[PDB]
């Protein structure tokens, strides 16, 4: 799963090497099976989904829609992210989870990972709602 | 062995000379500065601009010197 | 708990890998495909601040025409104009050297 | 506490001994007696106060007010107790302990601050509690007790210096170094005066400057002054507060004892009648005198009695016994001879003496290797 | 208000009248008016040599000024802030306020009155620490260009500042070259004569004559600014030159004999020496 | 470094602002004012640049042509507008100088008048019968630069003459787009309330609503429908 940096000229072929690798791997799996419980799960944030659709013109695939920041899906994973880092009991996650729709769920993780740094810089042992709010503002400054 | 230079300024010289202010406003200073586009070059003009605006240690890159026959030198170099 | 500054440079925004652009790292993202009037005015202002300016030099045509046709390394072109002005033909650099440096490269 | 009642109760020193200032002192003591539950402190200080005629009147109201407020704090504590929360019980116990500092009960404050010490989620809040012990520690003027929690909280910080936290702590260090006679090691403490602001919790800014001006002017020599205060703009900004300080600095820097001895009375009167600065009023005078004498005798070898008497504007008979005492007891320079009726020194403290500076540590090392030889075989 | 303050009469009721003006402006709810009245008021306290309420109300003014529009108005009060901090002699805050004023006034074109005052003050700031006399001389030069022929006192004090900062580096030749000019000849007066005496005492390397310049002309030098400390610094500098000149070859010699040439008392001499 | 801005003596004298030596030069030789430098300019241009009224009034009294241009086509009126001097403009317009004169980029003096933010100069220039709807080689009016430098009063006095806001740049960017790019709320709301069409699309096919950020285009559309 790649958003960061590529040449897209020679890098497209560089990725095409890995695509060829998983291609021949799928050719081995389709060819025969030595043992069960063998699967592969990939991810793509870009047009390389359609490129994979070009490499796999409707042969073997499993399609699952993945909307960014769906909601109820934001809450539980926000709790999961709140398990590792220190968080008080007087904070409301609902509205701060509902404060960033229509964009993505990565903004939430950004808000969290930053809130850790915010709490460390403000010398706080815990994270508050105002921290999450300001973090939301900061991550919405870019978008 | 007007908005661009202001945003960059606030993303460079303001975090440099101001700490406790950022602690008061509760805002973490941005580390990165991003550029884009084929016509836009940058990478020089802005660096020299910051160099003239603020006086400090600046590190300019000659490209990648860490790619060699020895792969163990790189991590130690960037660590140094 | 440390003092450092790291800035990034990239040509395109579709640049693709799992390293640099991961959310939570870069707090500033600026797309700059086609430089506007204000940015040109400022970037010419900072370069006309140190170097000797002139009243005959117009910033209007240079804030206009490059908006249509945009080249790279503006400061380098200005330095080339400095190489045109190092010929000791004229004391104060004018729009002639700039336009010449623009049409040549 | 952080209330002005701390300073009001800190004025008890000048309220007690002198009978001259015992009017306004007991006046604003009685005036502030109705604030921040001052009943118990002035009840204990009642021996230095007036009769029981007007005293027992307010006691009946203050004692029931104290009980009501305390049982209300207990009620709030019970409301916070048996419930889910962290900062609630912390702030409740903290405020309760603050009121326990207001009444002046050290035991209740001790056990309360101990409980909230055990309830500390972080080292920062712990340091806040420590400071809460320090502010009342200034009133109780304890020594080892206030240094105990600070020495304990000294290690394992890792969060770095904050804005008003490290600053206030630095101020506390300045204060406990005002109490102790340590100077040279305390010379780094007042360098934070740039970031210091007005504080109503312990001491005012101008009062802090007024307190540190003594150690800065006396304990620090001219190179130290030029390196710190003269180069700095702080004293340049705060000299406009009072005309006295500027004159005291200029007269000493220009080595003029004429106006210095004239204004010396004001310095002496300002030196005494102070809470923590009282026992040291004997030391600073002698130290400043011997420092001035050493400074004047530094660049001067043979001194006539006339120019000296004109410079100091004082009799020769007094500086006679003065210097005579500063020979043996003072131990500053070499022997002075009056045979020529003119002061003439020698002071071979440079060449051979620089090499003779190690003979003391050498003899001590000799005794110490005699100790090392004493450990041998048994 | 300005025309009333230019008269300089009964300054006691002036401040109270200004307070009435501020109260009235607040009564009619005019922000810019009361801000201007306070901007003049802090100048009044600046002329009253009171650095407390001027800096306090000045700061309180800055707080509401930074939040609002018209950044050009901030340049004035920040300049006066640099002035009063120069009176309090504080380098970092005055330099920071100066830089802030520069980056504030960079976009907006300032009048020659305010613009030249920036460089004029900056020159004194750089002359305080005595880092580089050239840059300072440049600042006083541009300040002279801005203060040129607007008013007589401003011009004569401009050339006064020029001759001062240029005599800080002790070159009387350029002083003569400047006073030989016809342009500065019409701006000449009793002010530049003392400077000519200083330049003469510098080129002749005379002490007692410089003391005479500090004697007869002190009636004037009475209104002399804080630069008098720098003047005494130059005096003590030349004094140091003489002291390391005539004393050095003599290992041990009579003090009255070596002071016979300088024909001055040995008191201040012994004081400075021992110092 | 600094020095003479031109090789000619009369030009440097006009730039230095010496009245007596210049008058003496003219009285000595009348052909000195007709001379041309390497910059193809005369003493009149440097005199208008210096901001001296007496000199330019004397020259205009002598009857020197105001239509004289350099290699870059700069007119004395452009220099006068760029200098920010009212009296010079009064003199030039008083002598009947052409306001339709164009420079290398074809920018009218109104552009430089709005660039230096001079209200009086702009008003006096537009009073002489000048056309606010005139376009340069880049096909842009003074309203563009006025909205770019964030001048409300300039656009206001430009609208006092009922100048059309429907002028389209060759790039496709209307003054409203520049008003949104400058993030000026007052200017945007004003221009929109004046009947400016928001349906004009550029070469990038970007509506003015998408140009502004922070929901400014929303309240702009609110002002349109309202």
């Amino acid at each position: 799963d790649s958003i960061g940096s590529s040449r897209l000229e020679g890098g497209s072929g560089g990725d095409s090497e890995v695509q060829r690798t998983m291609l021949e791997l799928l050719n081995q799996l389709d060819g025969f099976e030595a043992t069960k419980n063998i699967k592969v799960i990939m991810a793509t944030n870009r047009i390389d989904i359609l490129d994979s659709a070009l490499l796999r013109p409707g042969r073997i695939d499993r399609k699952i829609e993945f909307p960014p920041p769906n909601e109820e899906a934001r809450l539980d994973i926000l709790k999961i992210h709140s398990r590792k880092m220190n968080l008080t009991r007087g904070i409301n996650l609902r509205k701060i989870a509902e404060l960033m729709p229509g964009a993505s769920g990565a903004e939430v993780k950004g808000v969290c990972t930053e809130a850790g740094m915010y709490a460390l810089r403000e010398r706080r042992v815990h994270v508050t709602q105002e921290d999450f709010e300001m973090a939301v503002a900061k991550v919405m400054q870019k978008d | 062995p007007d908005i661009q230079k202001q945003e960059v300024r606030e993303a460079v010289e303001l975090p440099l000379t101001h700490f406790e202010l950022y602690k008061q406003i509760g805002i973490d200073p941005p580390r990165g500065v991003l550029m884009y586009g084929p016509p836009g070059c940058g990478k020089t003009m802005l660096a020299k601009a910051v160099a003239h605006h603020t006086t400090a240690a600046f590190i300019r890159v000659v490209g990648s010197e860490f790619v060699q026959k020895y792969l163990g030198e790189g991590p130690r170099m960037v660590r140094d | 708990n440390v003092n450092v500054k790291v800035i990034m440079a990239t040509n395109r925004a579709d640049t693709l890998d799992p390293a640099l652009l991961r959310p939570g790292r870069l707090d500033r993202k600026i797309e700059f495909p086609l430089p506007d009037r204000r940015q040109k005015r400022l970037i010419f202002s900072t370069i006309t601040s140190k170097m000797n300016l002139s009243e005959e030099v117009d910033l209007e045509d240079y804030v206009a025409r490059p908006d249509k046709i945009s080249g790279a390394d503006i400061n380098s072109i200005c330095q080339e104009s400095g190489m045109l002005a190092v010929r000791e033909n004229r004391y104060i650099v004018l729009a002639k050297d700039f336009e010449k440096a623009y049409k040549t490269v | 506490p952080k209330n002005p009642d701390l300073r009001i109760a800190q004025l008890r020193f000048l309220l007690s001994l002198p009978e001259h200032r015992g009017d306004a002192a007991v006046r604003d003591e009685l005036m502030a007696a109705v604030r921040d539950n001052n009943m118990a402190p002035y009840y204990e200080a009642l021996c230095k106060s007036l009769d029981w005629q007007i005293d027992v009147d307010l006691l009946n109201k203050m004692k029931k007010a104290n009980e009501d407020e305390l049982k209300r704090l207990d009620e709030e504590l019970e409301d916070a107790e048996k419930n889910l929360g962290e900062s609630e019980i912390r702030d409740a116990m903290m405020a309760k302990a603050e009121y326990l500092c207001r009444i002046g009960d050290k035991e209740g404050a001790l056990t309360a601050f101990r409980k909230t010490y055990d309830k500390t989620v972080a080292l920062g809040h712990r340091l806040d509690i420590v400071f809460y012990l320090l502010r009342i520690g200034l009133f109780y003027m304890d020594n080892d007790l206030i240094t105990r929690n600070t020495e304990k909280a000294k290690s394992l910080i890792e969060e770095g210096g904050d804005w008003d936290r490290r600053n206030r702590l630095k101020v506390y260090q300045g204060l406990y170094c005002v109490a102790i006679r340590d100077f040279k090691q305390a010379a780094e403490l007042f360098l934070d005066t740039v970031s210091t602001f007005t504080s109503y919790e312990l001491m005012d800014y101008k009062t802090f400057v007024t307190y540190t001006v003594y150690v800065s002017m006396i304990a620090l020599e001219r190179p130290d002054l030029r390196e710190k205060v003269i180069k700095g703009a702080e004293i340049l900004e705060v000299l406009h507060s009072l005309p006295a300080v500027r004159q005291y600095l200029f007269s000493l820097y220009e080595c003029r004892y004429s106006v210095f001895f004239q204004s010396l009375a004001v310095v002496e009167q300002e030196m005494k009648k102070d809470w923590l600065f009282a026992p040291h009023y004997r030391y600073y005078v002698r130290e400043m005198r011997i420092h001035a004498y050493s400074q004047l005798l530094e660049s001067y070898r043979s001194l006539t009695l006339g120019y000296m008497a004109e410079a100091f504007g004082v009799g020769v008979e007094f500086i006679d016994q003065e210097l005579s005492r500063f020979i043996a007891a003072g131990r500053l320079h070499c022997k002075i001879d009056k045979v020529n009726e003119i002061v003439e020194t020698n002071r071979p403290d440079s060449k051979n003496w620089q090499y003779q500076e190690t003979i003391k540590k050498g003899d001590l090392l000799l005794n110490r290797v005699q100790k090392l030889s004493r450990v041998i075989n048994m | 208000l300005d025309l009333f303050l230019d008269m300089e009469a009964a300054t006691g009721q002036e401040v109270e009248l200004c307070l009435e003006c501020i109260e009235w402006a607040k009564s009619e709810k005019r922000t810019f008016l009361r801000q201007a009245l306070e901007a003049r008021l802090v100048s009044l306290y600046f002329d009253t040599k009171r650095y407390q309420e001027a800096l306090h109300l000045g700061s309180q003014l800055l707080r509401e000024l930074k939040k609002m529009d018209d950044k050009a108005l901030l340049v004035e009060v920040q300049l006066l802030e640099s002035k009063t901090y120069h009176a309090l002699s504080n380098l970092p805050k005055a330099r920071a306020a100066l830089t802030s004023a520069r980056t504030t006034a960079n976009a907006i074109y300032c009048p020659p009155k305010l613009q030249a005052t920036l460089d004029m003050q900056s020159g004194i700031i750089h002359a305080a620490e005595e880092k580089d006399w050239k840059t300072a001389y440049s600042y006083f030069y541009e300040a002279f260009e801005g203060y040129d022929s607007i008013d007589s006192p401003k011009a004569i004090t401009s050339l006064k500042y020029m001759l001062l900062c240029k005599i800080m580096l002790n070159t009387p030749e350029d002083v003569q070259a400047l006073v030989s000019g016809k342009l500065a000849l019409r701006y000449a007066g009793r002010q530049t004569e003392a400077l000519k005496c200083v330049a003469q005492a510098s080129k002749n390397r005379s002490l007692a004559d410089f003391e005479k310049a500090l004697t007869d002309y002190r009636a004037e030098l009475r209104d002399d600014p804080i630069i008098s400390t720098h003047l005494a610094k130059l005096y003590d500098n030349l004094l140091e030159q003489n002291l390391i000149r005539v004393i050095e070859p003599f290992s041990r010699v009579q003090i009255e004999h070596i002071s016979s040439l300088i024909k001055l008392s040995k008191a201040d001499v012994e004081r400075k020496l021992s110092q | 470094m600094e020095g003479c801005v031109s090789n000619l003596m009369v030009c440097n004298l006009a730039y230095s602002g010496k009245l007596e030596e210049l008058k003496e030069s003219i009285l000595a030789d009348k052909s000195l004012a007709t001379r041309t430098d390497q910059d193809s300019r005369t003493a009149l241009h440097w005199a208008c640049s210096a901001g001296h009224t007496e000199i330019v009034e004397f020259l205009l009294q002598l009857g020197v042509p105001v239509n004289d241009k350099d290699d870059a086509g700069w007119s004395p009126l452009h220099i006068a507008a760029s200098a920010g001097r009212d009296e010079i403009v009064k003199a030039l317009l008083g002598k009947g100088a052409q306001v339709n004169a164009v420079n290398q980029n074809g920018c009218t003096p109104l552009h430089y008048a709005a660039s230096k933010n001079r209200h009086e100069i702009a008003v006096m220039l537009l009073e002489g019968g000048a056309n606010p709807d005139a376009k340069d080689h880049y096909e842009a009016t003074a309203m563009h630069r006025a909205a770019a430098k964030g001048n409300l009063k300039m656009i206001h006095i430009l609208l006092y003459y009922k100048a059309s806001t429907n002028i389209q740049d060759t790039e496709g960017n209307t003054p409203l787009h520049l008003a949104c790019d400058e993030e000026r709320v007052e200017e945007a709301k004003l221009l929109v309330s004046q009947g400016a069409s928001i349906y004009i699309e550029n070469k990038e096919e970007k509506t003015p609503l998408q140009v502004a950020k922070g929901g400014l285009g929303l309240i702009l559309k609110r002002m349109v429908e309202g």
